[PDB]
């Protein structure tokens, strides 16, 4: 009775793990189609980088986005070298859109000594005058808000809804 | 079950009550140890 | 000890405004 | 008895059950993957710049 | 509805000590607000916003402030509350105490986020818990029987078997189609985690069961949010999939012990014994989010195991929890060094909703009245053993030794029953009427002569 | 920045300025003679210090010399037969380079000396362009004839092999290991700095298995520890505590001793720091010091209270980078009550809350902290080692109470408790190890190993306790009404539990036979014990005077079963001379 | 290590609250630096800074604070902290808390000046004590011995005699004969004016003043001297002690009054106040004083501590004897039952210990029975004590011819041994010989804790 209890208790462990490390490994399947649905959006979003029209009236509102959130008296714009043209008339045309909102003026500037990085798809970094407080505003940034909050969204509608709710 | 109230001369007071019945065993025991020494002696006689 | 705590934290800030 | 019927229980689960979850949902990613990505980058270049509610 | 604005990244910090970190220049701060440090070597802590005071926000860390700089370390503002990705798949799952996997797993895929904090129920749509659950244990099903909806904890000390018939109710819970159990474990050890773990695998009961196991080296405010993460996705199986909930929150003598030194750490008023003046509303925001509502078919019962120190039923760890919760398991050391297996003593144990939830329908009708014949015999027989030992084994009265034929058949035969075995609720009240066959009809007051007559010639 | 100057003294307290990226818990050198001192608070630019050592003397101007890191131990060869303070300062050094009785206040001396010269190999599998992860030992360095100092990586950093050393003689600052990463090539010595608050990363937590040979027979018997365990100790004035601390150095199965003296006495810390070198190891050659393999961590109470608070950390810390390398570490923390009053008085000098009789709040929280460092865990590194840290920490409460909010939290975070006792020691019975407070929650993991190699061993210990637990219930009546009333079933086992306690647990520690009773001297002295014991329960059954009287030759032969010696007599003749025992009393019955 | 720079002095006082004195526009100021006030009638007072800020230094005066102005008084930095003039012929004379002579004599020509708050010995460095110091008295040489490093208290209350029978061993403490560079540094804390009167008139009337090193310190002076007071007479301890190699014996007098005036001056740094109202650092500064003891490795020189203590109420729980039984090694109890009996010294060796009186006595070190004499009468105590208990309740009739024998040693144990009068001075084999008179009167058989190898050689006489 030791023999057959101790064989026992192994035995429902082991079909027990068996089927534990099935349950994961689905599991670690479906995150993989979530991975490369990320990764995919990712690419997709370099070819709104690509063509200039659509891009710039993307960072006209891109650059916006950061100066009203900051609203210091001096900002400092961060940006790629292939972009420092394009967003020149971003900022241009942020300045008088920025003072019928608010009601302050800025300094706004762009940072020339220090780009970003070649491996990012495209968008901005706005700073502040002491440079302490930073609006990562890059494309790399706006997907990694957007698809964590969306993830009830990109469940339901991209697999199976729950057959339990409410 | 506890008495009175805590207030730092209750602790030395009931230190003492505690030594009256501290060594008020060991002079009971004794006394109940020789009421039973005659006890056991009276037997055998 | 919290009430001692409570007037040294008290007192520290009255003179931290006539510096 | 133990021992060896429990291998028959492995490949019962093991190749059956769990291929066939993986590829049970591989074929429903793919038939609503790219309305997912319409949706999705449509809020990435939807952007509306606006100020804290405390001004 | 969701956020869309970038996050804010301050490299503001202007003072730090003890676990606080106070930064400066925070544009429009929000209480209770999750921030993710970021240290100058490198690793990544998160934190709680605390108390705001202007442009400042003072954010307690989770996982202390050893390390962090004043002028290089970067603390990024997320603009909303702790909430966590909460779904049906965080079932046959084990987390750690912050939110992450430790079974080699992917994260949480989010069927919606839910605040951990929670919000309280409208006590006019919450119903009575009714339904018995049969535990086997014939000191739980006899005397101190337990509900759906009931919360109900263990009074454990150090050492006695409380883990163990802990996993000994998680096998036998059902009705008088299993319960989803969520298990919290928060400053246990590691063979304390092993045991449950193990134990949870053995009986293939791991497709139900939601290990948040938080270890003893696991920082102490990570224990905090330990029992808020446990009951959210215990409220989302229970009151949005409609499922039948048994949370075990382990140690809750861990939970507020971690309590006190967050507390201590704020100079907060104390309570008793250094702990902090809201500890009765800290605990009943957590031992109060169980029953069932009255939209729903769903139900979460809680049994929150905790060890008194010194075996003090008055420490403000026990006694806080006896006035929220609906009465408690007092497992005993002097049970246990007699190994009596389940070392229930049954005196200062007490079941609110068991009158509720046994009768005619429930168990059967002479429910009632054995358990409060039981509980008489054997409070009278502790008091003649108490009498006994000043007075002597022979100057007693000859009613006086059938209460010590009544307590040394009591222990042996009611509540021990081994670690295995089930005793249904019609073998326990069966058991139970065999030990009052030892006394006389008329000496058994509690039981009327109308039920005596059905029941104890047998 | 690299430099803060002190604007103001308060006592230990420094207000340092001028200090912006310095970091919270990292140690500093305050003033001209650079007093050792940790941040503690961090209000902008200035820092708030408190120092180490006496600030005296210390101006407002003075230099404060930042290090950038925590109290941290430097690990590397150099280690065994050191004695170093809670902080690691060598005290075997300090009394050496300054020729004089006192600690000079200012010694930033080098824990590890750099001038001694270390034969350095490397592992033979790693060449030029290997890929290598934290923990991998990548060099073995032959410190004693006992120990070898295997050389491993830091668990922090990972990288590819550019440069290896030849096999030669170097310091512990000669550039032994290159490692080409992403940015920047990293080059490191044969010595490495860990935080001591820091847990040391390791693959997976293993259960717990293994048995200490402790060597005594009552501990090895009744209340089993396990390598990889946590025990507890009484730590009063007399009882047993110097033979428990000095039998496990010299008669166990672990490969490294730290021995953790924290706070304890003038007296009683220069008697263990002269009684630990003059010890004697018997390993299968020559005999050899106990210090080729044994570390000291010892602190007075004239020292530092930061010094005495984290001596616990700095002897775990050792303890676990001995882990590391695959050895069985043993730790013995020599009072645990005297580092809870270091907390009391680090917390009562920054102004805590007092939770219980004056500790903090964080009391029971820093014990759990530190004794769930311990465990047979499986090590980091590809050469797939495994290690274990067993864990011994004496409890000294107040009056002998066992009610104490460091007590009752030991007891709640240990398994083994071995009681021992003031009043055994009074009747002269060595060791003086008390069985009914005592304790051991590793039987059920212990079961495993005695059911593949004893077998017998069970069932033997559980009749041969409950014969001590029914002779205490036999103690009242036996004054009471007397042995004239006594039983012809109870009058034996009181009569064997006599010589259970002269024969089996009572174990004279100078005699040259009893100072190391291995497991199989220890199954034979019980098992023709217990088998004495049931065949006169059915002797019973069928007169207690004529097994007393005719059997008295056979009483004699158990009560000189103890003497069988086994260092000079075989395994296999105790083996032979036990069964001829049993063939003895199956007769005579 | 001279300094040679002049000293400033700053009329810059900007404000006075209690005992303390703020100072403004100070150029580097140290922490423990010594100042020395003057005042505007001309009277001069000294000082310790106790905590600097920036420019500004806060002083304490030693004296006290009255009279002293905001715009005329002026404080002069020295620029270093507390030394000590020490020397080999500060043996023979009163000093008080502060260091200077008060037995009308010249100051000490300084042939070293050390630190007060000295440095922690090394724990490699300290060697294990060994041999025996004598003080005289039968109750503690007999049964209670002292090592040549052992730190043993006098736990004692108010009103007995814990301050004659430190004058006692004092005058007739030596090593033993042995048939030698003996000093002793006496500090009184906190004493009156009729002890201080006490101790100068025993010490120079006995001849004992050829080796004493006495340091008083009145209640009527400063309370921040009490702190100081230990530390000068244990610096000078540490010169003659392993600097010039002579057995060194420090009674600290008074430890329940040193401890308050450690609580006085942790109210003036605003502190807040730990346990029973002392401070939360009292074991650390109790145990920087008790440390300083013991023998090294390569001198022959010791130092052995008697630090007498008066607990509150009979309190063993109270931080005084509490925290000083964690580091002391054992204790002397003088109790108030054996004193209202008039006994002399009323020291009650049933719960007292020496933790290193097996190490104290031996063979070459007295002589080999002291171990088993001082086990036997103490035995033979405990039951001459327990049936006395017997005699009461029973009868002097009832009780057998043992327990009658008992009671004729307990009061020849108490009368002859224990009672010893203030002025006999009793050796080592004097007490050891006055301890077989007493076990005499049994027969042997009885006497089971001394083994047959000796006593054969000291009972027949």
């Amino acid at each position: 009775e030791k023999k057959e209890k101790q064989i026992e208790q192994q035995k429902k462990i082991q079909m027990s793990n068996l089927m534990n490390q099935a349950r994961l490994k689905v599991l670690r399947a479906r995150d993989d189609l979530i991975t490369d649905l990320l990764n995919e959006a990712k690419q997709r979003l370099s070819k709104v980088v690509k063509d200039t029209t659509r891009y710039q009236v993307l960072l006209d509102g891109l650059v916006l986005q950061g100066l009203y959130q900051l609203l210091e008296p001096r900002m400092i714009v961060r940006c790629r070298k292939q972009d420092f043209p394009l967003v020149k008339a971003a900022v241009q045309k942020a300045i008088p859109v920025y003072k019928v909102a608010t009601k302050r003026d800025v300094d706004v500037q762009i940072d020339q000594e220090a780009y970003l990085p070649e491996e990012i798809a495209g968008g901005v970094e706005i700073y502040n005058g002491d440079r302490k407080i930073k609006v990562s505003n890059t494309l790399e940034s706006r997907l990694d808000l957007i698809a964590q909050q969306m993830m009830p969204e990109v469940r339901g509608a991209l697999f199976g809804a729950n057959a339990n709710r409410k | 079950r506890i008495e009175i109230f805590p207030s730092r001369m209750a602790q030395t007071i009931m230190k003492a009550r505690l030594k009256g019945a501290q060594t008020g065993r060991n002079l009971l025991k004794k006394k109940s140890d020789a009421l039973t020494l005659r006890f056991r002696q009276i037997l055998k006689k | 000890f919290y009430r001692l705590k409570k007037i040294q934290e008290k007192k520290k800030i009255l003179k931290e405004k006539s510096d | 008895q133990a021992a060896m019927g429990s291998q028959g229980n492995l490949s019962a689960e093991v190749e059956q059950a769990t291929r066939r979850q993986v590829q049970g949902m591989q074929s429903s990613q793919q038939r609503n993957r790219e309305r997912v990505l319409a949706q999705l980058l449509g809020m990435v270049c939807d952007v509306r710049p606006q100020v804290h509610p405390n001004y | 509805n969701y956020l869309s604005q970038p996050r804010l990244t301050y490299k503001t910090v202007s003072g730090v000590n003890g676990p606080l970190v106070i930064l400066d220049h925070v544009k429009f701060p929000r209480y209770a607000e999750i921030v993710h440090l970021t240290l100058p070597d490198g690793t990544k802590r998160s934190g709680q916003v605390l108390e705001v005071s202007g442009s400042k926000a003072v954010v307690q860390v989770f996982e202390g402030t050893s390390g962090i700089d004043a002028k290089k370390t970067s603390c990024e503002f997320t603009g909303d509350i702790l909430r966590t990705p909460v779904s049906e798949d965080m079932l046959g799952r084990v987390f750690n105490g912050s939110g992450k996997p430790i079974d080699r797993g992917p994260v949480v895929l989010a069927e919606d986020f839910l605040d951990i904090m929670g919000q309280p129920i409208n006590p006019q749509c919450r119903i009575y818990p009714e339904e018995m659950i049969q535990t086997g244990i014939s000191a739980i099903d006899g005397m101190n029987s337990i509900a759906r909806g009931q919360k109900i904890p263990i009074f454990s000390a150090a050492g006695l078997p409380h883990n163990e018939i802990a996993a000994q109710i998680c096998r036998q819970a059902g009705l008088v189609e299993n319960f989803a159990i969520v298990f919290a474990a928060m400053g246990v050890n590691m063979e304390t985690a092993r045991f449950f773990k193990s134990d949870f695998e053995e009986n293939g009961s791991m497709d139900n069961v939601c290990l948040f196991l938080n270890l003893a080296n696991d920082p102490t405010i990570e224990r905090i949010i330990t029992p808020r993460l446990a009951l959210t996705t215990a409220e989302f199986l229970a009151y949005q999939c409609e499922k039948h909930v048994l949370v075990i929150l382990t140690d809750m003598s861990s939970y507020a012990e971690a309590l006190r030194e967050v507390s201590a750490a704020r100079e907060e008023v104390p309570g008793r014994r250094g702990f902090p003046g809201y500890m009765y509303t800290d605990l009943a925001t957590i031992y109060e989010r169980a029953g069932r509502v009255e939209g729903r078919n769903g139900s979460i019962t809680q049994i929150p195991i905790l060890t008194m120190p010194n075996d003090d039923i008055t420490h403000p760890i026990p006694d806080l929890t006896g006035y929220i919760t609906e009465g408690q398991i007092y497992v005993d050391r002097q049970l246990h060094n007699r190994q009596i297996y389940p070392p229930i003593n049954v005196l200062p144990s007490l079941s609110r909703l068991m009158k509720s939830a046994i009768g005619e329908g429930m168990t059967r009708k002479d429910h009632a009245d054995v358990s409060n014949q039981l509980y008489a015999c054997y409070a009278i027989g502790k008091d003649v053993q108490a009498m006994k030992a000043v007075v002597g084994e022979e100057a007693l009265t000859s009613d006086d030794l059938l209460y010590l034929e009544f307590l040394q058949k009591f222990e042996r035969n009611f509540i021990a029953q081994g670690p295995y075995e089930n005793r249904t609720v019609y073998e326990t009240l069966d058991i139970g009427w065999q030990l009052l066959r030892i006394f006389p009809k008329e000496m058994l007051k509690r039981i009327p002569q109308s039920t005596l007559s059905e029941f104890y010639p047998r | 920045s690299t430099f803060g100057y002190v604007h103001g003294v308060s006592g230990p307290v420094v207000t340092a300025c001028d200090m912006a990226g310095a970091a919270m818990y990292e140690l500093v050198r305050v003033g001209h003679s650079e007093l050792v001192g940790e941040i503690i608070r961090l209000e902008g630019d200035m820092a708030t210090i408190q120092v180490y050592e006496e600030t005296s003397g210390v101006s407002v101007g003075d230099p404060v010399l930042r290090t950038g890191k925590p109290l941290s131990v430097e690990l590397g060869p150099g280690i065994m037969g050191a004695i170093f303070d809670g902080i690691q300062r060598p005290l075997s050094d300090i009394s050496s380079q300054t020729q004089s009785i006192y600690i000079p206040r200012g010694v930033n001396v080098s824990a590890l000396s750099r001038d001694v010269k270390w034969d350095f190999t490397p592992c033979k599998n790693l060449r030029v362009g290997s890929h290598i992860t934290g923990g991998d030992i990548y060099g073995i360095v032959n410190e004693n004839s006992l120990i070898k100092h295997k050389i491993m990586l830091p668990p922090r950093n990972r990288g590819t092999v550019t440069y290896i050393a030849p096999p030669g003689n170097y310091d512990t600052s000669d550039v032994v290991l290159e490692l080409e990463f992403e940015g920047i090539k990293e080059k490191f010595s044969m010595v490495q700095v860990w935080p001591v608050r820091q847990v040391r990363p390791v693959t997976e937590k293993l259960p717990a298995n293994h048995p200490l040979l402790t060597g005594q027979r009552v501990l090895d018997a009744l209340f089993p520890c396990v390598q990889g365990g946590t025990t507890a100790i009484p730590g009063a004035f007399g009882c047993g505590k110097t033979v428990i601390s000095q039998s496990l150095s010299k008669y166990s199965n672990s490969d490294v001793i730290i021995y953790v003296g924290c706070g304890e006495r003038g007296n009683e810390m220069s008697e263990v720091l002269r009684d630990f070198p003059e010890l004697t190891m018997e390993v299968d050659g020559k005999v050899e010091s106990i210090m080729k393999r044994t570390a000291l961590v010892a602190n007075t109470s004239n020292m530092p209270v930061a010094a005495r608070e984290a001596s616990i950390y700095t002897g775990i810390t050792l303890s676990e980078y001995f882990r590391d390398m695959g050895y069985h570490v043993s730790m013995m923390a020599d009072s645990t009550s005297r580092w809870a009053e270091a907390l009391r008085e680090i917390s009562g000098r920054l102004a805590e809350m007092p939770a219980d009789s004056g500790y903090p709040a964080y009391l029971g929280a820093r014990l759990a902290s530190f004794y769930e460092r311990a465990g047979r865990v499986k090590c980091l590194g590809n050469p797939e080692r495994e290690g274990s840290v067993s864990i011994v920490g004496a409890v000294s409460p107040p009056g002998g109470d066992f009610s104490d909010p460091v007590t009752s939290a030991t007891l709640g975070i240990v398994q083994v408790f071995w009681g021992l006792d003031k009043k055994l020691a009074q009747r002269k019975h060595f060791p003086s190890v008390n069985w009914l407070i005592s304790y051991s929650k590793y039987m059920r993991a212990l079961d495993e190993y005695y059911d593949k190699h004893f077998t017998e061993f069970v069932p033997l210990r559980t009749k041969a306790k409950e014969i001590l637990q029914e002779e205490e219930d036999l103690a009242e009546i036996v004054q009471l009404v007397g042995k004239a009333s006594l039983a012809e079933t109870d009058k034996i086992t009181l009569e064997v539990a006599k010589l259970i306690k002269d024969d089996f647990l009572q174990q004279n520690g100078y005699t040259p036979y009893d100072r190391f009773c291995p497991f199989y001297k220890t199954v034979g002295m019980l098992s023709n014990m217990i088998a004495f014991y049931d065949m006169a329960r059915r002797a019973v059954e069928t007169t207690w005077s004529i097994i007393r009287e005719h059997m008295g030759e056979i009483l004699y032969k158990l009560s000189s079963m103890k003497f069988k010696d086994p260092v000079k007599d075989g395994e296999a003749k105790i083996k032979a001379d036990y069964a001829q025992l049993l063939e003895d009393m199956q007769n005579a019955f």
